[PDB]
């Protein structure tokens, strides 16, 4: 997240990082948003390589003991089937990963509440994004979980000849594009967290930014919109 | 469009 701010430890209970094996340690690759106790919502594009996943809960900063992660492999990946990796701007960047042990709750780690089906925020509407990402272009990860206001733009706009085009679709959600807050490598897979009826609600699974750079004005950070696929997600769940 |  570039521009972001530290998190508070307990504000964000359902972002885990999705880490892979790497030689004698893990490193971090994504976020995610905890959805039931033994599964995970993420984007497909996190889990492309064929890697060793495992999913921290409960975590804040990623290179210090904070007392309160649990650490579960992941044990089966399910991406949306009309996933293309070649073609991040046709949508489908969304995957479920079945944990291999259901992990427990508590004030660090909670389900992320999802919008019903259908749900379209209004253009503005107050979100955060949350990650470990890149805290500038071409950067390095974050140490302590990040969180930077990004207020939607709606597929009008964000479509619009300006911004993205016909590159976003109305599958996806957009957020931010001022130029200085934004998702950035790293921040993959994570949640939007957005404000509606005073709750806060997933509505994004953060997905691409510009190949320009991640706070690019007119360039919001797009997300697969997460109520796009409320079926596919109970679908999922309930066959696995 | 880039994947992060
Ligand atoms: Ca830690």
């Amino acid at each position: 997240v570039v521009g972001g701010t530290e998190a508070q430890r307990n504000s964000w209970p359902s972002q885990i990082s999705l880490q892979y094996r790497s030689g004698s340690s893990w490193a971090h690759t994504c976020g995610g948003t905890l959805i039931r106790q033994n599964w995970v919502m993420t984007a497909a594009h996190c889990v492309d390589r064929e890697l060793t996943f495992r999913v921290v809960v409960g975590e804040h900063n990623l290179n210090q003991n904070n007392g309160t992660e649990q650490y579960v492999g992941v044990q089966k990946i399910v991406v949306h089937p009309y996933w293309n990796t070649d073609d991040v701007a046709a949508g489908y960047d969304i995957a479920l990963l079945r944990l291999a042990q259901s992990v427990t709750l508590n004030s660090y780690v909670q389900l992320g509440v999802l919008p019903r089906a259908g749900t379209i925020l209004a253009n503005n509407s107050p979100c955060y994004i949350t990650g470990w990402g890149l805290t500038r272009t071409n950067g390095q990860l974050a140490q302590t979980l990040q969180q930077a206001y990004l207020p939607t733009v709606d597929y009008a706009i964000c479509s619009s000849s300006s911004y993205w085009g016909s590159t976003v679709k109305n599958s996806m959600v957009c957020a931010g594009g001022d130029g200085v807050r934004s998702g950035c490598q790293g921040d993959s897979g994570g949640p939007l967290h957005c404000l509606v009826n005073g709750q806060y609600a997933v509505h994004g699974v953060t997905s691409f930014v510009s190949r320009l750079g991640c706070n690019v004005t007119r360039k919001p950070t797009v997300f697969t919109r997460v109520s796009a696929y409320i079926s596919w997600i109970n679908n999922v769940i309930a066959s696995n | 469009v880039e994947p992060i």
